[PDB]
């Protein structure tokens, strides 16, 4: 049972970064080099693995994190790194096991006159622990009177959507990101690679 | 379907230690933060404190820091509360919770279905059951009361019911109260017409499982 | 610590009605704020949060409104459901705090106490302590004052006391006051009375024996 891996990288809609959405991959035979050469990637960085070696081996559980950046901020999801999308959106361990990809999707995520639906979060009192998701809409307080509400001087609505358009620079377009997380439980491991010893 | 379930209820002895678990599914468990409720025997609520399971980060409430323990074992999705000495002031119901987000209002959107902690320094002990016998004449016309009193008996669940289950009309069985002593004490009463005083039998069936105690008692005036 | 009040303390509300609960808080808090819902044995459910956002699944009939130190809850159309305890919880300092909760109970007709006195057993006498019972049946509104006199002499400290929830076929409630003496100090005396105060009595009503 090969997993459906094209249920998350081939998915049609893609989440906002600050409500990224997690799949939980579990029970399936994962061919991770054909992953690979599906190709059309302009980031595919593995951190503590090598993907060849990887569909050798079996996890626990895997996990599967979609959601839309544009092109200058996908340096933000490495271990380690700081700004709005690690330190507001989306925030990964230091000891990451997994692998990051990414590729630019101007032609879906883009349209003339501007694509607003893709929003991150602008404004917040403190930074994400690592896989932290925090969907609060309610009003920023970044001064020190209370907002009760209302928008007004130092209450901001926390949320800024990209202005995805065609014409934009490389750097402030839209990138689909697919963020894989390997669990290994003292448990049976039901996620195997097609080389693996358990086939 | 996110839902959080706790441990079942709880009966233990002052000095000894606890620990209660809140599992939960249906969501990322890591990505939530758990909060941990206190309601004592008819009061609201008590925030004792939060923990991130992702890395068993902890915030108390000052009221609560140095008192008790929260802890997680995210490999299992499972949060935990524990005592390493009990005192009879513990005994309440415990809810889990999760923090819908860490910031602003905080809202805690899933509550587990809650841990009743009993401690008492009592042991498993049988109830005694006396008559609460009425006074009013047959004839009087008007309600007479009658009833039972199941006294010092624990743990807490016991059951009554009057001449078998035939006598329900009328019957209101009271929630038992936890004496000084450490003992549940309970009355079980029905109000009947005054002339069915001198008509009707009537017999209380006390059932304490815990001890494997059945016990009928008459009532007469 | 932010204190957190609610008024009224209870509310008699009959299906159909619109119904306001208030919240108060002991400072701003600007809009950091939540409702919750419990029904007996059961655990809260999470209705309004940040002032005036609605749960998801929660009905319409339900919204939230204020700011600052002040805050309703309101329900359009009350429905059977919704007799419960609504508390409010603050969440702009730690540690949170909630409010102490308001009960809305089903509105009915006053209807005074049937008051009936327990003596002893003499079973009871056997062991050496006393429990003398005084019983409260079928009243509404759920106020009741119960005060226990051994020879005119008030007592405190001295009695529990239990009631019921409300009745589902008449939606009164009732009570019970056990006063509980040592063999001893029961013998020392002869009359034993417990003396209720309720809205339907027009003057506190007395039930009392002589041991005798
Ligand atoms: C997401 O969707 C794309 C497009 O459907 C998938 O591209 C697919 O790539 C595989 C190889 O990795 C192709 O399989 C081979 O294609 C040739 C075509 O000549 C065929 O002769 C071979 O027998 C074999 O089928 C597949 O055709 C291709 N799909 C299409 C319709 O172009 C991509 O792999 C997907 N990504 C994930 C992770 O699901």
């Amino acid at each position: 049972n090969l997993c459906p891996f094209g249920e998350v990288f081939n998915a049609t809609r893609f989440a906002s970064v600050y409500a990224w959405n997690r799949k939980r991959i579990s029970n399936c035979v994962a061919d991770y080099s054909v992953l690979y050469n599906s190709a059309s990637f302009s980031t595919f960085k593995c951190y503590g693995v090598s993907p060849t070696k990887l569909n050798d081996l079996c996890f626990t559980n895997v996990y599967a994190d979609s959601f839309v950046i544009r092109g200058d901020e996908v340096r933000q999801i490495a271990p380690g790194q700081t700004g709005k999308i690690a330190d507001y959106n989306y925030k990964l361990p230091d000891d990451f096991t997994g692998c990051v990809i990414a590729w630019n999707s101007n032609n879906l995520d883009s349209k003339v006159g501007g694509n607003y639906n893709y929003l991150y979060r602008l404004f917040r009192k403190s930074n994400l622990k690592p896989f932290e998701r925090d969907i609060s809409t309610e009003i920023y307080q970044a001064g020190s009177t209370p907002c009760n509400g209302v928008e007004g001087f130092n209450c901001y609505f926390p949320l800024q959507s990209y202005g995805f358009q065609p014409t934009n620079g490389v750097g402030y377009q839209p990138y689909r990101v697919v963020v894989l997380s390997f669990e290994l439980l003292h448990a049976p491991a039901t996620v195997c690679g097609p080389g693996s010893h358990h086939h | 379907e996110v839902q959080l379930v706790q441990s079942g209820a709880e009966v233990k002895k002052p000095g000894e230690s606890l620990k209660i678990s809140c599992k939960g599914s249906g969501y990322s468990f890591i990505s939530y933060w758990i909060a941990w409720v206190r309601q004592m025997p008819g009061k609201g609520l008590e925030w004792m404190g939060i923990i991130y399971p992702g890395d068993s980060d902890t915030t108390y409430s000052p009221s609560f820091q140095g008192q008790v323990t929260i802890s997680a074992d995210k490999s299992i999705s499972t949060a935990y509360l524990q005592w390493s000495s009990l005192k009879a002031s513990d005994t309440a119901i415990y809810y889990c919770a999760r923090l819908l987000y860490y910031s602003d209002s905080s809202p805690l959107d899933s509550w587990g279905q809650g841990t009743l902690v009993t401690v008492s320094s009592a042991s498993t002990k049988g109830p005694s059951v006396f008559p609460l016998a009425p006074s009013s004449k047959s004839t009087s016309g008007g309600t007479a009361a009658l009833g039972c009193l199941v006294k010092d008996y624990f743990p807490e669940p016991v059951t009554v019911s009057w001449n078998s289950g035939a006598l329900t009309s009328g019957v209101h069985t009271f929630p038992a109260v936890l004496q000084s002593s450490g003992l549940y004490s309970l009355s079980s009463v029905v109000t009947v017409p005054s002339s069915s005083l001198g008509t009707q039998t009537y017999i209380c069936n006390v059932n304490h499982k815990p001890s494997n105690t059945k016990v009928d008692k008459r009532v007469e005036p | 610590d932010i204190q957190m009040t609610q008024s009224p303390s209870s509310l008699s509300a009959s299906v159909g009605d619109r119904v306001t609960i208030t919240c108060r808080a002991s400072q701003s808090i600007s809009t950091y704020l939540n409702w919750y819902q419990q029904k007996p044995g059961k655990a809260p459910n999470l209705l309004i949060y940040a002032a005036s956002s609605l749960q998801s699944g929660v009905p319409s009939r339900f919204s939230g409104s204020g700011s600052g130190t002040d805050f309703t809850l309101t329900i359009s159309s009350l429905q059977p459901e919704d007799f419960a305890t609504y508390y409010c919880q603050q969440s702009h300092s730690t540690p949170r705090t909630f409010g102490p909760g308001t009960k809305v109970d089903i509105k009915r007709t006053v209807a005074a106490p049937s008051v009936f006195i327990f003596p002893p057993s003499d079973e009871q006498l056997k062991s050496g302590t006393a429990s003398v019972v005084c019983l409260l049946n079928n009243f509404y509104p759920r106020e009741a004052k119960v005060q226990w006199k051994v020879d005119n002499a008030l007592q405190s400290g001295n009695s529990q006391e239990s009631v019921t929830e409300q009745d589902s076929k008449d939606s009164t409630y009732s009570l019970s006051s056990t006063l509980t003496l040592s063999k001893a100090d029961y013998e020392k005396h002869k009359v034993y009375a417990c003396e209720v105060t309720h809205q339907g009595l027009s003057s506190p009503v007395t039930k009392s024996f002589n041991r005798g």
